[PDB]
RNA sequence: GGCUGGGAAGGCCCGGCGGGGAAGGUGGCUCGGCCGAGUGUUACAGCCCCCCCGGCAGCAGCACUCGCCGAAUCCCGGGGC
RNA sequence: CUGCGGGAUGAACCGAACGCCGGGUUAAGGCGCCCGAUGCCGACGCUCAUCAGACCCCAGAAAAGGUGUUGGUUGAUAUAGA
RNA sequence: GAGCCUCGGUUGGCCUCGGAUAGCCGGUCCCCCGCGGGGUCCGGUGCGGAGUGCCCUUCGUCCUGGGAAACGGGGCGCGGCCGGAGAGGCGGCCGCCCCCUCGCCCGUCACGCACGCCGUUCGUGGGGAACCUGGCGCUAAACCAUUCGUAGACGACCUGCU
């Protein structure tokens, strides 16, 4: 039942660590819980990385397992994986907590007046609506 | 202000060395269906070491010996006892904000419920190791209330199953209401998603 | 001797020139050690243990580390080993799949401490060869030689236990 | 160490329907359906190719202890689409030398009644496990024939009513007598 | 027209196993769990207040039965957020696992 | 600042030499709609990788943080007690 | 004849030796709760005990066995088919 | 209304079952069962946005003067129908009177502006004890003494007496 797979070619989103939040991309398999990764176009080098800190998404591109750091990116970019991945609802709701963190206090307080307003106006539909339901039940 | 904590699928020392910190600081913490609680190792390990545990008794006078309590609730209770200066008066205002039932009491059978991640079972244990369940445990050492609670837990759950199903249809109802207005709220929902929400 | 993030020194050495033997010979080893302080302390070792020669009558000529020359490309390391136990010492050769000899050294001293109880004093590193996809023994290392290797992460067991350690929900262990 | 990965596959005939519900196989055929839970095993149940003709196990990164459960299962489907199929039917024999043991069924074939064995007074009354029918055999002087879907059962009842004619506080080897059973086999061999 | 102070337990003075210094606090701040959040909490006034059976002077008011004592936030306590904090006074230890306020106005950001 | 007067890496690559994984190829077989996917066999390189001949600014222990030792080859600013 | 931190407990053990205090840092030891501190998104492996194991002095075990499991050494045969 | 003692606090979350080599939400064209439940199929998410990494409420007041939204709320508002028995101790559903124009954006001023200085801001009409207003209901039992032996060292125990 499994549909997420470590592939060579695959997508990997790093949880934590030092390239924290950035894509990266499977090149080998080092060991059981190792592997070797290279990001070019998100500002990651070739090293080893752990599979604890990477979460992989449903990208894959096609490259030789040993490819020399040059057809990855071309794959990369002629898969443009940037694009994918941000129309993705992943990297959407990452951004929606970036936002959340940046959020300052006079815009707190204007998400607080929208959501006063906007919260009474959908309570109001919804009485209306539960009102209509029971009249058609009986 | 009160922490309410559901016991089923939490290993017993992981939860009880968290809710005794948590007591130990001011913080009133009830423990929620004690006979969902696990214990590492096979059925036969923690019956026999409950049934050694039952031989120790003062051999001039039982009755001023260890108490054996059998209800799952006290073992969890005697438990965080354990890991906590119960001889000091610390100690015993601490204990005296504990407070554990055997499955889930009317007054917070309309609770929400709040689970440790560092004290559950698939969490904290292998899936090819065994364990054995806190209420079976007592029922095979002195337990007399597992059928009564089990039958009262089966008429709460169905309670619970009707007030999900209304909650599930306000909520679609709710979903609908704001697809029928979302013309008036435009403005008003794209100032939330410019600060993070809604997305 | 105890263990860190070993590094690959060369050492090289000679006893103090006599007058009976003007030229003595020079002499190399390869040594792993966490720095360069042990590691001219274990070349004196080895040489007094081959050599008749000490740390009072000779002297160290140059000691450097050795960077490794691939560090971007996947190799197995095959490492010659001997070791003491309880009972008499034994021989051992062993194979580990890293991208620096100073890694394959440090996992392979892991790897005996963790299944022989074996510490570093009783261990002495013979040879360490980097060998091909084939000519390996171990089918540990033979199981990910496959260009089409696949395999899932199944019981993703969560971390951040104690980041926030009261929620509603239970965590999630399929992904 | 770890196995990369392990798997074995089970090819169904085309009578017989499988399906999975995550990890309980479900069998239905001509005789009836069985079921069995395959929890507690971890293993990644796979239904591929169209008419569900064959059924995958996967096993990844497991250990020797681990890898056994991929073939036991499998075996375990296999027992389940011949009892789905086929059945199975337990031939067993009385075997005595002075007193005849009386077998007697009682409601249908689950309430089997041992008497004279040894010449004891005592009457076993044995309960089988529920979908097993016993019948006493024919062209057989002293012959029972168990039949069923699931193996398990009618093994285990078989072993019931081998272990109720057991003989006491005397040399076994002299005195061989009691029911045992002589033919593991199918109902239909086709 | 709110609370403007941050939420604090008592945890216990500094001390070892069998020692117990009365003079340095441990102070549990609410939502800091890390030996990186409590350097916006470095040198924050902190206050303990109780009631007492006797009346006493209250600055710009009426007399009251609340007694405090004040204190400063000194350093960081091991990886846990916990705070290390001094009073004027040392801490009655009635009040361990009780509420703490610590202020937010030595500002400096 | 030094080192292997750092090791690798990045970009345009150019004229070659051999070897090996085993691929827009072939092919026994298998799964679906000539194609898509999975296995094996000799196997050149139009998927690549490695060594030998040689040369360009593009470097720098590099905020693409892949692993050192450091300070007349070192100075400035800020916060808390 | 000697207090102090650690070894739960304590003659001789480990660290370290004493005027009354404030601040900082360590040794030996530790950081699930008692109990100060890992509430690290610690690293690599081993181990299932119906007598598990858990730290000098120290508070307990031997010879001999086990296809239980995990590594190493040697020796043969296997497409002329084990 | 004062009047003594004792303290904690400084918005709430009113809730499915649950599995982890899997789960959440709808329609359910289809079938079955008692508006709902179960099954097949289909369609959306799953490092959870139908996220506790969350949701709910605003935390200055008042005058009038406009737009959007709108019949909502209150008078411990008064009377009926219920759910809840595990340790219910809380809520839901309907009738009638009066009062207010409350939420969001902008005009319009006025609120001891106490001239920088700390326990501000509440759950709270908090909990315990003693005294000042009214409406609706009350009339004792226990023990000693006596008596009896189914009881007994003494207490205690079983009994009788307008
Ligand atoms: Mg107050």
């Amino acid at each position: 039942v499994f549909r997420r797979f470590v592939e060579v070619g695959r997508v990997a989103y790093v949880s934590f660590g030092p390239h924290a939040g950035k894509l990266v991309a499977i090149v080998d398999v080092i060991d059981q819980n190792r592997a070797l990764v290279d990001g070019p176009c998100t500002r990651v080098r070739r090293q080893a990385m752990p599979f604890k800190c990477m979460q992989l998404t449903d990208f894959i591109l096609k490259f030789p397992h040993s490819a020399r750091q040059k057809y990855v990116r071309k794959a990369w970019e002629k898969a443009d994986i940037n694009t994918k991945w941000a129309a993705t609802r992943w990297a959407k709701k990452i951004e929606a907590r970036e936002r959340k963190a940046k959020m300052t206090d006079f815009d707190r307080y204007k998400v607080m007046k929208a959501k006063k307003m906007r919260n009474r106006i959908i309570k109001n539909e919804v009485k209306k609506l539960q009102r209509a339901a029971l009249l058609k039940a009986s | 202000q009160v922490l309410v904590l559901d016991g089923r699928g939490h290993l017993l020392g992981r939860l009880a060395a968290i809710v005794a910190k948590q007591v130990l600081l001011g913080r009133k913490v009830v423990v929620v269906r004690c006979e969902g609680i696990n214990i590492s190792g096979n059925f036969y390990r923690n019956k026999l070491k409950y049934l050694a545990f039952l031989r120790k008794r003062m051999n001039t006078n039982p009755s001023r010996g260890p108490y054996h309590f059998r209800a799952p609730s006290r073992i969890f209770w005697r438990t965080v006892r354990g890991m906590l200066p119960h001889k000091t008066k610390r100690g015993q205002a601490a204990l005296d904000r504990l407070k554990v039932f055997d499955g889930i009491p009317p007054p917070y059978d309309k609770k929400k419920r709040m689970v440790v991640p560092a004290a559950l079972k698939v969490v904290r244990l292998k899936p090819t190791r065994k364990f054995a369940y806190l209420g079976r445990l007592a029922h095979e050492v002195g337990w007399k209330y597992q059928a009564v609670t089990a039958t009262l837990e089966e008429k709460r759950k169905e309670k619970a199953k009707i007030h999900y199903r209304k909650k599930k249809q306000l909520m679609r109802l709710r979903k609908q209401a704001e697809k029928n207005v979302e013309k008036k709220i435009d403005r008003f929902t794209e100032v939330l998603k410019t600060h993070g929400f809604l997305v | 001797k105890a263990s860190g993030t070993l590094r690959e020194y060369k050492v090289v050495g000679r006893c103090l020139p006599t007058p009976k033997c003007r030229t003595p010979p020079l002499y190399r080893m390869r040594i792993f050690a966490p720095n360069h302080v042990v590691a001219k302390s274990r070349f004196w070792y080895f040489v007094s243990q081959l050599k008749k020669m000490k740390k009072s009558s000779g002297e160290i000529v140059y000691c450097g580390q050795v960077f490794e020359k691939s560090p971007l490309r996947v190799k197995n390391f095959g490492i010659w080993l001997r070791y003491d136990s309880r009972s008499g010492t034994h021989n051992m050769y062993r194979e580990y799949r890293d991208l620096t000899t100073a890694g394959a050294v440090t996992q392979c001293y892991r790897d005996m401490g963790a299944r022989h109880r074996a510490r570093a004093h009783s261990i002495q590193i013979m040879k360490v060869e980097e060998i091909a996809a084939s000519k390996c023994r171990r089918p540990a290392v033979k199981q990910f030689h496959d260009s089409k290797i696949k395999f899932p992460l199944p019981h993703r067991v969560l971390r951040r236990q104690h980041k926030p350690r009261f929620t509603t929900k239970r965590p999630n262990t399929f992904f | 160490m770890k196995t990369i990965l392990s798997n074995q596959t089970v090819d169904i005939p085309e009578n017989v329907d499988i399906s999975l519900k995550g990890r309980t196989v479900i069998v239905k055929g001509p005789r009836g359906t069985l079921r069995r839970d395959f929890n507690h095993i971890n293993v990644e149940l796979s239904l591929l190719g169209k008419k569900k003709k064959r059924l995958r196990v996967d096993k990844w990164w497991g250990n020797r202890k681990e890898l056994a459960t991929v073939r036991t299962i499998c075996s375990h489907v296999q027992n389940m689409i011949k009892g789905v199929t086929l059945g199975f039917r337990y031939k067993m024999r009385s075997v005595y030398a002075h007193f005849p043991i009386n077998v007697v069924i009682q409601e249908n074939g689950s309430l089997v009644e041992i008497r004279n064995f040894l010449g004891e007074k005592y009457i076993r009354r044995v309960r089988m496990r529920p979908g097993v029918a016993c019948s006493v055999s024919q062209a057989q002087k002293d012959e029972l024939v168990l039949e069923g879907n699931d193996i398990e059962l009618v093994s285990n009842s078989a072993a019931l009513i081998q272990q109720a004619t057991t003989v006491k506080n005397k040399d076994i080897r002299k005195f061989l007598d009691g029911i045992y059973v002589s033919e593991k086999g199918t109902v239909q061999q086709a | 027209s709110g609370r403007l102070w941050c939420k604090a337990i008592f945890a216990g003075y500094k001390r070892g196993l069998r020692n117990q210094r009365e003079h340095t606090a441990l102070l549990k701040i609410e939502g800091v769990y890390a030996r990186d959040e409590t350097e916006f909490y470095l040198g924050k006034r902190c206050a303990y207040v109780y009631k007492a059976k006797n009346n006493t002077v209250t600055p710009g008011g009426k007399p009251n039965k609340t007694r405090v004592i004040w204190g400063k936030v000194t350093r960081a306590h091991g990886n846990s957020g916990m705070v290390r904090a001094k009073f004027r006074s040392n801490l009655p230890a009635k009040a361990i696992g009780h509420r703490i306020r610590v202020m937010l106005y030595p500002s400096r950001i």
